[PDB]
């Protein structure tokens, strides 16, 4: 769908154009629970490597929740991104074919006849 | 008495009080942003008190 | 307001207090079954003005006091029906089972727990005037099965043997067939007239249908021990002897021939179920007084004669005979 | 089986006892909401489309 | 011996040790706080003050309001000849049938 | 008292005054004397040191207005907002009926406990009213199932005006 | 919904965080707290739903549900601390996590707005149950029962997840409110059909329907007393509930695509109850019975009227009820003679006098003992039957007259007859054992003084 | 206590797994 | 002991299809099913056709 889409460029993880979007906020609850799957990352790690699963290696658990933030924040940035192309080439693409998505004429209840199926 | 001990023991008893208390303003909100009504229904909607700037949070 | 409506209600109420205090002090004690033979006689007497105003000028009247819940358009409150059936059936009935109370003082007087069989005793007694009392069909329900679980627990009052337990679930086997027609007749009612209350059943069906009333025949069938489903009665007398005296020959067991009879406007223009009830009166009255003698004991006799007395009733009904049917309850 | 039956029953009315004086203090001399016209101009707040106090309060706390 | 495995041990009577059991624990003092925060949490607040939020809980279903707008509809609809109600409950002015 | 006397009717209660024709006095009355003495005084006296405390407590409540909105026969096809509160409406308007009827069949009750034995033609009127409610109402929301909506009651009524229309054009011939 | 989803979740840190002796305590204690924010869920609306979020909504089908389960809750502690006081600390609190677990999952299951989010909380409660089910189970058919809960519920609900999908493809949403508001009429094709029974067949083999419940007797039985309590409490009423959800789209191929489960469960109900007559394992008959409820809750709710849509929703609260303090009953005598068969342990009234009567308690609300919300349930749902046609009433007598049979057959041969003599370790009843059984019961009595909480939306 | 062997088995075809049943079941052969 | 596994676990293990068990297990499971079908079908087509042509009374019939 998205591969061969123009001005595409390759190994390109966010494009300049993403930079007209609002970034997620600090607080994103996608962001946080990013960090809380560091945290339960680290805490496995005390659990496998055999050390009190809490209180062991502050520092490990710590960097855990941080390095899982800091990718979060990207990958939330891109996901963002390609939604807001997703609707852009949509709207572009209805608006560019008006014959393929006509005004629909609407009616109201008072003179659309609906069929009535009892319960009984 | 043994004040240490007791916070240290029983510190545990604040984590599902003030998980309702979050609870409760996260619930706040979420009504923030579903307020594109507020004073906009066909059956609610009416004038502001000259004080009054909207009718619910 | 009027004194009626006050009298016949504190009647109902002073019976549950011992219910009350059936786990307070006097519970403990050995003064018990005197405390709540004693309620029962003050009950007796305090029905006497209802009985007594009815007796100078016909008082009567319904009682909702308490609205339950409404089911879109059928409203279900606590409704008493404060008639002459009522007002004349309660001192009759109070009566009877505060000579049974003292009767139980002296025969039941080393039973270890006499206490719990005369709090039983109240709450087959409150359970009865619920069921004589109700203005709607679900109240009548209650008082039925409330009765119905009341007869299982004191048949079944020695439960260390084997076959006190045995008549107990019998009873209840015979009473659930009846129970069967009871909700034919409630789920008729509700779906055809809109409600359970007497009065809008009385005024919407003036020409009543075979189904209901042959469902409420079931349930008088099942109450009163007609023929099919009569050997429970005389199987009832593992019970103790106050037991058989006051539900299973008196009060308790002229619950269905009383349902018939609160609903004989509707029996009255229906032909075809006069004659079905006139009829198993009459096979039930003399099949159980045939039994009765060659019977040895003479519990089982008297349970006999009581099942053939509510044949008889039946007869009396199924002949357009309301009032004399009810009249013959009370003697 | 003796001792259970206390101690539900104390537990029971620890809170039971309270509650009953209170809601026949409120019912005594609170007492319930008399029902009137909407004064004119006036925009009533959703509490005071109840009757009872409690249920006032309720309302008013809760909701 | 088929496997090394211990014998299946008999169980414990929480009355042996302490008449005064509970149920809850074998430590006397945590059974008999398990008791108390167990009764106190259950009867006291959650059954006697639930009971009592839910019975004075404000208008559900608005019932009264109903009872009173049929009220006011009844009674004008007697006082002007008007049927209690009508058998269409939308205007056939605002209904456009097909043919 | 609170409840208004035209929706809740009751006839003008005629009771006949005491005619004894007796030596032997009547058990009733003093019966009654003695339940106004040791019962209905002292109540009241309790109801007036009550209504006292009430009085003096004053404040009240109000009945909630709704103004009117577009029913389900103005909502455009699929229009979501004007569909909800239409169907609220509907809702509402569904519940005071149900209260309507309620209103009925209470006066058809009262009327039948009330005539004592000759209800059948005393009650005549309370029958007639029991019988155009319940039928408008049964015309409204019959078989409309445990998911009822303004559309389907609006499906039926159309139903049923199709059925009226053909009926009164084939009758007229 | 946070405001009581978070709490929840705080139990677990609480748990795990607890001193190993405190556990119980502080598990009871504030969950018992959460038991009682959930009853605010209560105040509903006459028209409308409880619409928080876009995410969660409440009505009054759902909130006597999340009361249910938040209650239950507890009560499982309280049963579950007697068998596992010799486990370690850790495994203790990994079931204590397992039962947050399923609360959890259960709370957002009752409350997602959403079809596919529904579908993925419900899918998500078997976790923690096979968990329960195949790790602290007690006798080797628990792997069995595990296997057989597993692949009935999920043969049943992945068609549910092809349907769904598919739906939210042509429809545009699974929304709940946009579903209802929205409805379309559900042409005759074999499409069609096919939508409907893998919309349906998920709910009707979670009940379960009769033919469909082999899974059950099985789970129910080898179950660890908590985990049996809610299998029977909450799990059976979210295939009552979803199928409430999801008939709002079936109409009106209901109409005749029900006849097939209309016959099922209507013969079932006595096919069931007859089972339960002949029964030798009390935990088994318990666990047949719950089959005869539920194909009544499926009636109620194939016919699609609102008196059968209220009295499904009394008898899927007063079942659950129900349902656990039988279990729980059965287990505080499996507890002393180490056996699930009936008649080893009779005339157990002149040991245990107040547990024979909490026993009678519970047999007379499984009989439907008026005015119990059980009889409401059974009534209202009778009453609605014999509309849909009078030769229903043959069937549901029937039915409630076995159903009586049993339920006081078992009452007389648990606690009634001669003790046996060479039990003598029948020691007496615990305070918690009794209050377990006050809990489960003093509920259930007050419930009839306000019976339109559990009467559902129709009311 | 009670080991498979002591437990229900399938229909004893021959007659010395019909003995063996009878003596399971503790009764005499010409008996069971 | 013996008893309560032959009535339940050890009923499966000795089962086999024969003409007599496939026969009982289509009349008992599968005939009533069949025989109530019919009966609600016959008993619901009737009513469905009296309320067609209204010969069917629901006077006050408004609780459903
Ligand atoms: C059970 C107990 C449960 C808790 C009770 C709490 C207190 C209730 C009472 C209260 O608040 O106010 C009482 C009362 C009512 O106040 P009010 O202003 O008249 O009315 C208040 C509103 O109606 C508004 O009333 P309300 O809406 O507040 O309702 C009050 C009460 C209403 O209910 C009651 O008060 C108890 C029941 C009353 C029954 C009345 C008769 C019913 C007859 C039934 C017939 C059955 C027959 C078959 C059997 O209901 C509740 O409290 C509901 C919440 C209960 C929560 C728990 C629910 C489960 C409980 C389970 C059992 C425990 O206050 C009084 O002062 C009463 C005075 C009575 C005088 C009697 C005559 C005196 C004669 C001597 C005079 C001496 C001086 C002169 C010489
Ligand atoms: C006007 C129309 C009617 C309106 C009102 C309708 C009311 C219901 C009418 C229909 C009733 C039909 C059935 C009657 C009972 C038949 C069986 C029987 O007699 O059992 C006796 C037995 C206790 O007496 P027991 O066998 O001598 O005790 C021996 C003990 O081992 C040793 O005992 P102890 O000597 O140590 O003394 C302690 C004893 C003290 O209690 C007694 O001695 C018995 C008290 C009986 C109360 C009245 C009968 C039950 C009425 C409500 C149910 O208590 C206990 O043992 C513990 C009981 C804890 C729970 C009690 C039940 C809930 C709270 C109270 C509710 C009232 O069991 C019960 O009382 C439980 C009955 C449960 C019936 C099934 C549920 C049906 C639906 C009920 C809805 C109620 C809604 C309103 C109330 C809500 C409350 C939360
Ligand atoms: C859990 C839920 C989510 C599941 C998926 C999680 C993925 C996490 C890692 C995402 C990394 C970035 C994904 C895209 C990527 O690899 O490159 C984007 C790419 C990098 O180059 P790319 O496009 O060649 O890399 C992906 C490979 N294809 C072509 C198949 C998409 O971004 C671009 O802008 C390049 C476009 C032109 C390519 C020529
Ligand atoms: C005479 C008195 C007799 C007894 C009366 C009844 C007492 C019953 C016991 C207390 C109420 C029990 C139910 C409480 C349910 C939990 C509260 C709730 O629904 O949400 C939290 C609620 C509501 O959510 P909130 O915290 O966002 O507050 C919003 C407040 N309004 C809606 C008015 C804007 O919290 C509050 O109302 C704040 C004050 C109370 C905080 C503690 C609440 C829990 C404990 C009570
Ligand atoms: C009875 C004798 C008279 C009592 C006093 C008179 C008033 C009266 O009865 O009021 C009763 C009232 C309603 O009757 P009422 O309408 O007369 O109440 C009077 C008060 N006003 C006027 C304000 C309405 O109901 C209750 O009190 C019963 C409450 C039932 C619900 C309890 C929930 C507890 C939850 C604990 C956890 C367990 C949950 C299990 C699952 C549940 C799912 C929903
Ligand atoms: C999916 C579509 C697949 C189509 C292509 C495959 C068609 C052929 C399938 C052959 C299956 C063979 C099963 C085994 C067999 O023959 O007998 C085993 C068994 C007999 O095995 P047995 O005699 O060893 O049984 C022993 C029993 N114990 C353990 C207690 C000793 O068959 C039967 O009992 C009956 C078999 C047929 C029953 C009906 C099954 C289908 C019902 C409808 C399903 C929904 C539609
Ligand atoms: C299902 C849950 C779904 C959501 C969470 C996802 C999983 C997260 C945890 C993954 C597993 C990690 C631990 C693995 C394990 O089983 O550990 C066993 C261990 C038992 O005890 P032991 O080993 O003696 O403890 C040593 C000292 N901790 O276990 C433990 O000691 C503790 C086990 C639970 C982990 C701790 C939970 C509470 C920790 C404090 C609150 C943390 C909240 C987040 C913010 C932290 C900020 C510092
Ligand atoms: C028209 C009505 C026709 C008759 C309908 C009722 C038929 C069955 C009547 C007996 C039911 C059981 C009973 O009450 O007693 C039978 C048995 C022992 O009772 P009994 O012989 O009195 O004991 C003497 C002890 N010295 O006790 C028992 O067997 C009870 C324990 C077993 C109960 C379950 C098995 C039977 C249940 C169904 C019975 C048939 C119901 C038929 C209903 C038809 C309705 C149209
Ligand atoms: C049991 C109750 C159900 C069976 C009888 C139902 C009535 C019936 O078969 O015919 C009655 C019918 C006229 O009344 P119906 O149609 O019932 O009214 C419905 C509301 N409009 O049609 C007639 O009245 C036609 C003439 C009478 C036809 C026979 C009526 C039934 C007679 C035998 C009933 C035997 C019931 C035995 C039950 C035993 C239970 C243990
Ligand atoms: C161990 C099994 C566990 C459970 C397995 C799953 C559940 C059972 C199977 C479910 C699927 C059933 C699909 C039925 C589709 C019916 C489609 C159809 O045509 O329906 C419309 C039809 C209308 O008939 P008509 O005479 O036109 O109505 C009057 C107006 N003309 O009306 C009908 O066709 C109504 C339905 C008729 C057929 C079924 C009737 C019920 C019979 C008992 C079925 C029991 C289930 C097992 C059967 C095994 C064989």
């Amino acid at each position: 769908m998205m591969s061969g889409r123009p001005g595409r460029v390759p190994l390109q993880f966010l494009p300049n154009e993403a930079r007209s979007l609002p970034p997620p906020k600090l607080t994103d609850p996608r962001l946080v629970y990013m960090g809380f799957l560091g945290y339960c990352s680290g805490l496995i790690d005390n659990a496998i490597r055999r050390r009190p699963v809490v209180s062991a290696g502050l520092h490990r658990q710590l960097l855990y929740v941080t390095s899982f933030v800091f990718f979060g924040y990207y990958l939330l940035k891109r996901q963002d991104y390609m939604y807001a192309l997703r609707d852009h080439d949509m709207f572009a693409y209805v608006k560019s074919h008006p014959e393929d998505f006509p005004e629909k004429d609407k009616k109201t209840y008072g003179e659309i006849l609906e069929e009535f199926h009892p319960v009984r | 008495m043994n004040v240490l001990q007791i916070v240290r023991d029983h510190w545990v008893h604040i984590l599902v009080p003030v998980g309702f208390v979050f609870g409760c303003y996260l619930d706040r909100r979420s009504d923030e942003k579903l307020t594109a009504f507020r004073n906009k229904s066909l059956l609610f909607k009416r004038e502001l008190r000259p004080n009054e700037e909207v009718t619910w949070k | 307001m009027n004194p009626f409506a006050s009298l016949t209600l504190t009647t109902l109420i002073i019976l549950t207090i011992p219910i009350m205090m059936s786990n307070s002090n006097i519970y403990k004690t050995n003064l018990y079954p005197n405390y709540v033979k004693t309620t029962v006689s003050y009950a007796f007497t305090l029905s006497l003005v209802p009985l007594l105003m009815f007796m100078h000028t016909g008082q009567e009247m319904i009682i909702s006091n308490w609205h339950w819940m409404t089911l879109q358009t059928v409203e279900l409150s606590l409704s008493f029906k404060m008639d002459y059936f009522s007002v004349m059936f309660i001192p009759v009935a109070l009566f009877v089972t505060w000579s049974i109370m003292e009767f139980s003082m002296w025969y039941m007087h080393s039973d270890p727990f006499i206490n719990r069989f005369f709090k039983y005793l109240v709450l087959f007694l409150i359970t009865m005037m619920i069921l004589v009392t109700a203005n709607n069909l679900f109240q009548l329900f209650i008082g039925w099965e409330g009765v119905g679980i009341m007869s299982f627990l004191l048949i079944g009052w020695w439960h260390g043997r084997t076959d006190a337990n045995t008549a107990a679930l019998q009873a209840i086997l015979y009473n659930r067939i009846g129970d069967i027609g009871f909700v034919l007749s409630m789920a008729w009612f509700l779906t055809h007239s809109n409600a359970w209350d007497l009065q809008q059943i009385f005024m919407l069906n003036n020409e009543c249908p075979n189904m209901p009333l042959i469902g409420l025949l079931l349930a008088a069938a099942g109450k009163s021990a007609q023929f099919g489903l009569h050997p429970w009665l005389p199987s009832a007398m593992e019970g103790p002897t106050p037991v058989s005296a006051l539900l299973h020959s008196s009060t308790m067991v002229v619950a269905g021939v009383f349902l018939l009879i609160r609903f004989y406007p509707l029996m009255e223009t229906n032909k075809l179920v006069q004659t079905m009830t006139l009829c198993l009166g009459a096979i039930t009255t003399l099949f159980t007084a045939l039994c009765a003698i060659t019977q040895n004991d003479i519990k089982k006799i008297v349970a006999f004669s009581t099942s053939s007395q509510l044949g008889l009733m039946m007869v009396t009904i199924g002949i357009n005979q309301p009032h004399l049917a009810f009249l013959h309850i009370c003697m | 089986d003796r001792r259970f039956l206390k101690l539900m029953r104390f537990y029971i009315l620890l809170t039971g006892i309270p509650v009953a004086i209170g809601i026949t203090l409120v019912n005594v001399f609170i007492g319930e909401a008399e029902l009137a016209d909407i004064p004119e101009g006036y925009v009533p707040e959703h509490w005071e489309y109840f009757k009872h106090p409690i249920s006032r309060w309720i309302a008013r706390t809760f909701y | 011996i088929r496997l090394q495995e211990d014998p299946d041990p008999e169980d414990e009577n929480l009355y042996e040790k302490n008449p005064d059991s509970h149920g809850y624990d074998k430590d006397p003092i945590v059974d008999l706080w398990n008791m108390r925060v167990v009764f106190f949490f259950g009867f006291s607040i959650v059954l006697v003050l639930g009971s009592t939020f839910v019975a004075y809980l404000p208008d559900y279903r608005m019932q009264e309001w109903a009872r009173r707008e049929a009220e006011r509809l009844v009674k004008y609809r007697e006082a002007n000849g008007l049927p209690l109600m009508e058998s269409n409950c939308f205007d056939p002015n605002k209904i456009q049938l097909p043919e | 008292d609170s409840w208004d006397k035209d929706v809740y009717p009751e006839p003008p209660r005629r009771t006949p005054a005491p005619a004894p024709q007796t030596s032997l006095p009547n058990p009733v009355t003093y019966l009654t004397k003695i339940f106004d003495l040791l019962v209905d005084r002292p109540v009241t006296l309790a109801r007036e040191f009550i209504e006292q405390q009430h009085a003096k407590n004053r404040y009240y409540y109000y009945h909630r207005e709704f103004r009117r909105v577009p029913d389900i026969t103005e909502c455009e096809e699929k229009d979501i907002l004007c569909m909800f509160e239409a169907e609220m409406q509907w809702r509402r308007d569904y519940k005071v009926d149900q209260e309507i009827v309620n209103i009925i069949q209470e006066r058809l009750k009262a009327c039948q406990q009330r005539e004592g034995e000759s209800y059948r033609q005393n009650c005549a009127k309370e029958l007639e009213q029991f019988t155009q409610v319940s039928k408008a109402f049964q015309d409204r929301y019959s078989d409309l199932g445990a998911h009822y909506s303004a559309r389907k009651c609006l499906a039926k009524q159309k139903q049923r005006m199709l059925a009226e229309r053909k009926a009164a054009k084939e009758a007229a011939a | 919904m946070l405001k009581i989803i978070i709490p929840t979740t705080m139990l677990l840190p609480m748990t795990w965080m607890s001193k190993h002796n405190m556990i119980w305590i502080n598990a009871t204690v504030h969950s018992l707290l959460i038991s009682l924010i959930s009853l605010s869920l209560l105040n509903q609306l006459g028209e409308n739903s409880l619409n928080f979020s876009l995410t969660f909504f409440s009505d009054s089908l759902s909130a006597p549900l999340l009361v249910l389960t938040t209650w239950l809750l507890p009560l499982m502690l309280m049963a579950s601390q007697s068998h596992l006081s010799k486990e370690t600390t850790t495994r203790k609190k990994l079931y204590i996590t397992m039962l947050i677990l399923l609360q959890l999952f259960l709370i957002m299951t009752f409350t997602a707005t959403e079809l596919i989010l529904f579908y993925i909380l419900f899918e998500a409660t078997l976790v923690p149950t096979l968990i329960i089910i195949t790790r602290w189970g007690n006798q080797t058919e628990r792997l069995n029962a595990g296997l057989y809960f597993l692949f009935y519920t999920l043969a049943g609900s992945l068609p549910l997840l092809v349907a769904l999908v598919y739906i939210q493809n042509t429809t545009g949403s699974l929304n709940f409110l946009i579903i209802h508001y929205w409805s379309h009429p559900l042409s005759n094709s074999w499409s069609n059909i096919f939508m409907w029974l893998a919309c349906i067949m998920a709910f009707m083999v979670k009940m379960p329907l009769y033919g469909l419940h082999l899974w059950l007797p099985k789970a129910h039985v080898e179950a660890p007393i908590a985990g049996s309590m809610v299998l029977a409490a909450v799990l059976l009423k979210l295939g009552g509930y979803g199928m409430m959800r999801i008939t709002t789209i079936l109409n009106p191929l209901t109409n005749y695509m029900a006849y097939p489960f209309l016959m099922l469960s209507m013969w079932g109900m006595i096919m069931t109850s007859s089972i339960c007559l002949r029964q030798t394992d009390l935990k088994s008959l318990i666990a047949y019975s719950s089959v005869s409820h539920m194909a009544l809750v499926i009636v109620a709710i194939m016919i699609q009227t609102p008196w059968s849509f209220m009295g499904a929703t009394a008898l899927m609260i007063a079942h659950g009820l129900t349902s656990s303090m039988l279990f729980c009953l059965a287990n505080t005598n499996y507890e002393r003679v180490h056996s699930r068969t009936m008649i080893l342990a009779r005339g157990l009234q002149t040991l245990l006098p107040l547990m024979a009567t909490w026993w009678l308690m519970a047999s007379l609300t499984n009989l439907a003992l008026p005015p119990s919300i059980n009889l409401i349930g059974e009534l209202f749902i009778i009453t609605a039957s014999f509309s849909w046609s009078n030769i229903t009433i043959i069937l549901m007598g029937m039915n409630m007259m076995i159903t009586a049979l049993y339920s006081l057959y078992m009452l007389i041969t648990t606690q009634r007859g001669k003790y046996t003599h060479h039990i003598n370790n029948i020691k007496a009843s615990f305070t918690r054992e009794n209050a377990l059984m006050a809990l489960h019961i003093l509920p259930l009595l007050l419930l009839t003084l306000n019976p339109k909480m559990i009467l559902g939306p129709l009311y | 206590h009670v080991t498979k062997d002591m437990f229900p088995g399938p229909y004893p075809k021959t007659p010395e797994e019909r003995a063996a049943a009878a003596k399971k079941y503790n009764m005499r052969v010409e008996d069971y | 002991i013996r008893w309560t596994y032959a009535r339940s676990a050890n009923i499966y293990p000795n089962f086999r299809p024969t003409p007599k068990t496939s026969l009982l297990g289509a009349l008992f499971g599968i005939g009533p099913l069949f025989f109530w079908y019919y009966v609600f079908k016959t008993d619901r087509d009737k009513k469905e056709k009296l309320i067609q042509e209204g010969k069917l009374d629901q006077t006050f019939n408004i609780s459903y």
